[PDB]
């Protein structure tokens, strides 16, 4: 399964649309979950999106400042991204989990992340 | 407890058997979703069978809100008043919020699947489970509807089913017991509720759980699903718990029939002997299955007669012939030969009894043919000692178990009372 | 949040045990992450399961700690090592930081 | 028993009633096989005939089996302990041995039988009678289905039809009453019993045999047959024993309203004065019916106010709610008229009650209009009317049906003891 | 009642709630046709539909109509013997020989046409309902006739549903509570008898009519209806009623557990300080509803335990965990921590209480964190005030609840009575 689009350059303050298309992957049946990585630094968790777009969970430094968005129509996940500062200059994975209907025994773990797309580029100035 | 210098005054220990206790719970999370998936076009009678199952849960969203005492706003860190039986019955509903997170993500999922049981979970014992209305059956319906060829003559299938279905909910939902639950899915616990140590099973555990209090913990009318938190036990065998059954027949005196009124079962735990209302314990082969400890002390009297000192024990008067006259302790035969016939071995050798002996023994082989008013029988051993003959036993404690007697009684001993003083 | 050891180096061989501990972990199970520095990471341990394209290792996870086991060394496991789970409450997940290991 | 100046405090005895024992049970066989039959040809519904019938089958066999533990293992003509009752219903139980014979002999018969119900007698007493279940309805079923039964007009059909069925079965077969026995097949005893046992009992009696209970005795899991012993009755009219229905009004001392706690039902039975109970029997027109002899002593203070002197009846504080305070005994009006409004020919005019006195009878036209509490009736002609002993009644055996009041009672009555010895 | 003064040993009065009560009885005729209408061909042969009542009301007309007591043919400007109970119901049969006529009027129209419900009124107070059986459903099946091309699969799904809807009508008449009649047909007691006595009706209180007993008056074997006189209560609120619910907690003595034996509730009209009944009664949400004035009076000692007088109180041992032994009183907790491990602000602050006091009081300005022999909770603000330092409280009141007991103590007595005069 392939899974991501790219495209990003900001401004601090700035607004962006992150996106990842889950090319043959049964979008809609599996959740959907976005992974930040500062370039001098390890992993961290930044936004959640069920199977359906009824529970979203985001930790954007652990409060709400980004808005991600899922379309089962066209198959791709969205990132709404505004008002960067001093703390999102990092790359950005679009991620799969590897539950959904098919097989729901780990659809209640949200870090069994199952393959992950190419990393996107992001700056904050 | 004493079997022996027991049969003698009428009290007939039975049984010895262990114990067992439900002392702690393993909590589930049952996911009821009362609408099945059909996975072809549409059925045209989901939208009429749906407003059936309407009348039901629309009754339960209110029976819920506006019920609920908010006991403990305050979270296992306006009260007014709550107890100790809804302490334990909300703090285990306390644990339902933070579950709830986790329980309204499998809610989200299983509205598309077409499985009947699913166990999804996330720590590594305990398990939610998510059971579907009659997707059992709708995987056998639509099956051959490809055969019945419609919506509907063929959906009228699936018409009577879930009106069926209908038919058998309300029943149990018109303090639910997990009975109703398997009975409404053909299903049963051992298969779908049983994980480590709450997995092995015997035949008279797989019956106790069956016989625990299911709670409902949430209705959302959107999903028409309905969540019950179940408290599934952990038996551990109690040790130094016998729970013996206990029988009383009549014991004469003086052509009176009398009986010494034992309660339903006695226990010996170490020094307790009290006995048991054992009207809840699922009985098994060799133990009992309770979910409490159900000891209760008896009297002084009547925890002193079943240590022996039989010149203790209370003494009712018979009234209607729910107490036996004979009954058959070990191989020998033990009856009240004064009040119902005997006749050892000859039909016609009618034994006569003392008329100060209650009931007499028949066994070490004496009587190799006995018979209890006609009918014929063969003693083998063990029912005596010896013809073990007592000494007079002089019961003192007559009691009344009608509160008019009693009354009466110290009406008397209020009246002479008043006389007594002069 | 969990963590782990900063970084682990070994010889050509023999085998390789790499550790995480913290507050979690005790009731729930573990996601060991790989990413070649340069690339995505991938997923070795779900569960107490293991992935096919991974056989090679399989980890353990204990009490309070968890702890993967892998043995040898090739052109790969010149990485660091990601020890991740499940949040307390089933909202977020945790990441510590990468142990990194070189042959 | 004296009916009249009986109603002067109360004890408001109604009109005598029959009575019937059944002494003799005649016991006779029943063989439910529970499975249809098709006549022709291999049905598409019955393939699942079978597999829903996998739950109620052996949840049985194995329960059965470990029911019967031996009580009897000494043959008739290593026990522990069976009562009287036990083993009154176990050497019943004995008589399935001498019977396998026809009971195998019929069950081979029934194997591909096409009747609802057949019966072979070796003897007319202890026969054995079989039933087919739904069979009948079967032979229905074909009729149709012969021509356009293309696996959903029959299959459906019947699968519906057995599917309430099991539905039906499941209620009942989970110590059954013959009611459930025969109305799961849709028809009454006198039918399935077709002998000179049922064709003699009256219209209100067969449905008191309908109540009795009966036992279950083999079991197999190849034909699912389930075998019935059923005990009929041979009932006695007996003779010297009527039932009264007792009543009791508030007799009123002083302001306060009391009543006499009597049982339900009264019989008389030669020298046995009182006590009764119908809890179990049922009644015709003119007689009740009992399996037992219901009649238990009374207190010789409680038996002595229905023999006749009345000043030691018990006198009970009323409560609330549970006495009628007003009655029509024949032909009159007997109530307490200082709680309840009596008003003689009019509405405005009020009967005067001594407060001294208990209840006050009107009869014998002494108010040819009366109304209770404002609600005028004529008292008919044929009433009778005592105003003897209107010498005050002065009842003295004051009782407490609460515990509570005759514990607190004793502790002043021992209260008020301990400093007597000083 | 003083709650305060009161919660010192373990009572827990409740929330108060209002008082209200059924003192007016509207009046209505259910006249229900078991019967459906089909247009015509016989609903594709379904009459034997028709059969299945025959073993239903054919039983009730000698049940009821065939023998009544006939107690009320004396004049309403041998009767045999009936209470007040039994008049009060024969009043009522009296009132429907008036509107006997309007019975048949509409019974009448009622066997033709097809609309489910019908509704004639001839008085302002005394209007007439018609329901007839599965009309409702047969009006909607009606249309598979033609719109799923067979008159079979639906006459046979007809005589299922009659098949349930009989097995519906078996449960209740095999007395009558009216929500089997609005259960039955599945229906609203707000869409019957249409009137302003029952719109203006609480949940509670609607919920409440649908338990009042529904009577039969008469049964049309030709038309198979059957004539039902529901009665409609009228809820006024009694006012200067107050109901408290009562709970009871382990105060112990010398580590021995009692408590004091309080009714389910309470209640208090002026000075009427008796207790109360909720078994027939309804739980509102602030008030109480009952069809009669369930009070009755306690004993002088258990009122005057609840009017601020708590030496005199009742006091029985425990006997098995029926008691909380802790409970949440206010916002403070109140428990026997000698028997629950008390702590505050943590697990290893223990509290002991001293070996003389019971229950202790504990409040947010005196423990901020408690945790029950495990759990923990913090103390939410709320009246509970204080220990308040009550004297040594001394119950003189030991009370036994088991007849056996009492006999066996009072056997004592009479013992030191006969030689307290030698
Ligand atoms: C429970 O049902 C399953 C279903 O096949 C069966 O295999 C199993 O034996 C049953 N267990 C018990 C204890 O009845
Ligand atoms: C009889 O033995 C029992 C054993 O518990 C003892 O308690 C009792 O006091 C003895 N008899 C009497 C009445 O002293
Ligand atoms: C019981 O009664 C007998 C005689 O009636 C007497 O000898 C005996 O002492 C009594 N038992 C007790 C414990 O007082
Ligand atoms: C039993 O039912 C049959 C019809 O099958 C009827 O002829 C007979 O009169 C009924 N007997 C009784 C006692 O109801
Ligand atoms: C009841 O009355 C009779 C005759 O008036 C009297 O002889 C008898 O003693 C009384 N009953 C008792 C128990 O004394
Ligand atoms: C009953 O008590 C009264 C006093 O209240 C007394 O005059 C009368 O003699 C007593 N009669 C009997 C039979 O005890
Ligand atoms: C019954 O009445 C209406 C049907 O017209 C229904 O909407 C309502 O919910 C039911 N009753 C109550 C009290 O809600
Ligand atoms: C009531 O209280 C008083 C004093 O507080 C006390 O003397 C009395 O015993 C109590 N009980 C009654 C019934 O008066
Ligand atoms: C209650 O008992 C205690 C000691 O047992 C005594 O001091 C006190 O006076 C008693 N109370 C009453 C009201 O008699």
């Amino acid at each position: 399964q392939l899974l991501e689009s790219g495209g990003g350059l900001v401004q601090p303050g700035g607004s962006l649309r992150l996106s990842c298309a889950a090319s043959g992957f049964t979008f809609s049946s599996f959740g959907m979950s976005w992974v930040r990585q500062s370039p001098g630094k390890g992993l961290e968790w930044v936004a959640d999106i069920s199977h359906s777009a009824g529970f979203l969970n985001y930790a954007d430094s652990v409060k709400g400042r980004f808005t991600v968005s899922r379309d089962n129509s066209k198959s791709t996940l969205h990132l709404q991204m505004k008002s960067l500062r001093a703390e999102d200059t990092a790359v950005y994975y679009c991620a799969k989990r590897l539950a959904g209907l098919p097989d729901l025994e780990w659809l209640l773990y949200p870090n069994f992340l199952d393959h992950w797309g190419q990393g996107t580029l992001v700056t904050v100035s | 407890i004493d079997i022996t210098k027991l049969q003698h005054v009428g009290v007939l220990v039975n049984s010895p058997k262990g114990m067992k206790i439900s002392q702690n719970f393993e909590t589930r999370y049952l996911i009821l979703s009362l609408i099945p998936k059909i996975e072809d076009s549409n059925s045209c009678g989901d939208q009429q069978i749906k407003q059936y199952k309407r009348l039901l849960d629309r009754l339960i969203i209110p029976l819920y809100d506006g019920l609920k005492l908010q006991k403990d706003v305050i979270v296992t860190n306006a009260l007014g008043v709550a107890t100790s039986a809804q302490i334990t019955a909300a703090v285990a509903l306390v644990e339902a919020k933070q579950a709830k997170s986790d329980i309204e993500k499998l809610k989200e999922a299983i509205r598309d699947t077409n499985k009947a049981v699913q166990s999804v979970c996330s720590s590594v014992g305990n398990c939610i489970v998510a059971i579907k209305s009659v997707q059992d059956y709708v995987n056998k319906e639509i099956v051959p509807s490809i055969a019945r060829l419609g919506c509907e003559a063929a959906g009228l299938q699936l018409g009577i089913a879930l009106t069926q279905h209908y038919s058998e909910l309300t029943n149990c939902f018109g303090g639910i017991k997990l009975q109703c639950i398997a009975s409404l899915y053909r299903t049963n616990i051992t298969e779908i509720f049983t994980t480590s140590t709450v997995d092995k099973y015997d035949i008279y555990d797989l019956l106790f759980t069956e016989s625990i209090k299911v709670r409902v913990i949430d209705v959302d009318l959107n999903d028409y699903s309905i969540t019950l938190q179940v408290r599934l036990p952990l038996l551990t065998r109690l040790l130094n718990t016998q729970i013996y059954k206990v029988d009383s027949i009549s014991y004469n005196i003086q052509n009176r029939e009398w009986y010494i009124p034992l309660p339903s079962h006695i226990m010996t735990k170490g020094a307790f002997l009290g006995g048991a209302d054992v009207k809840e314990c699922i009985e098994a082969f060799s133990s009992y299955i309770c979910p409490s400890d159900p000891g209760f002390v008896l009297n002084h009297e009547m925890e002193s007669c079943l240590s022996g000192n039989i010149s203790q024990c209370p003494r009712t008067t018979v009234t209607s012939d729910i107490v036996p006259r004979y009954a058959f302790v070990n191989g020998g035969v033990v009856a009240n030969c004064i009040t119902t016939t005997c006749t050892c071995n000859g039909i016609g050798n009618r034994i006569n009894q003392p008329p100060d002996q209650g009931v007499k023994i028949i066994t070490h082989k004496e009587c190799n043919t006995i018979g209890i008013n006609g009918m014929l029988f063969n003693t083998n051993k063990e029912g005596t000692l010896a013809f073990y003959t007592p000494d007079d036993i002089t019961l003192n404690n007559s009691v009344a178990l009608d509160p008019i007697d009693i009354s009466i009684e110290l009406n008397k001993v209020k009246s002479d009372l008043e006389e007594s003083k002069e | 949040e969990l963590t782990q050891d900063p970084a682990v180096s070994v010889a050509l061989g023999q085998t390789v045990r790499i550790t995480c501990q913290g507050d979690i972990l005790r009731t729930y199970y573990v996601s060991w992450y790989q990413q070649k520095p340069g690339q995505a990471p991938l997923l070795v341990i779900y569960g107490k399961n293991n992935r096919p394209s991974v056989d090679r290792f399989s980890g353990s996870t204990s009490g309070d700690t968890a702890s993967l086991t892998i043995t040898g060394a090739q052109a790969e496991d010149e990485a660091e090592y990601y020890c991740s789970s499940r949040d307390r409450s089933g909202n977020h997940v945790l990441f510590g930081g990468g142990t990194k290991l070189t042959v």
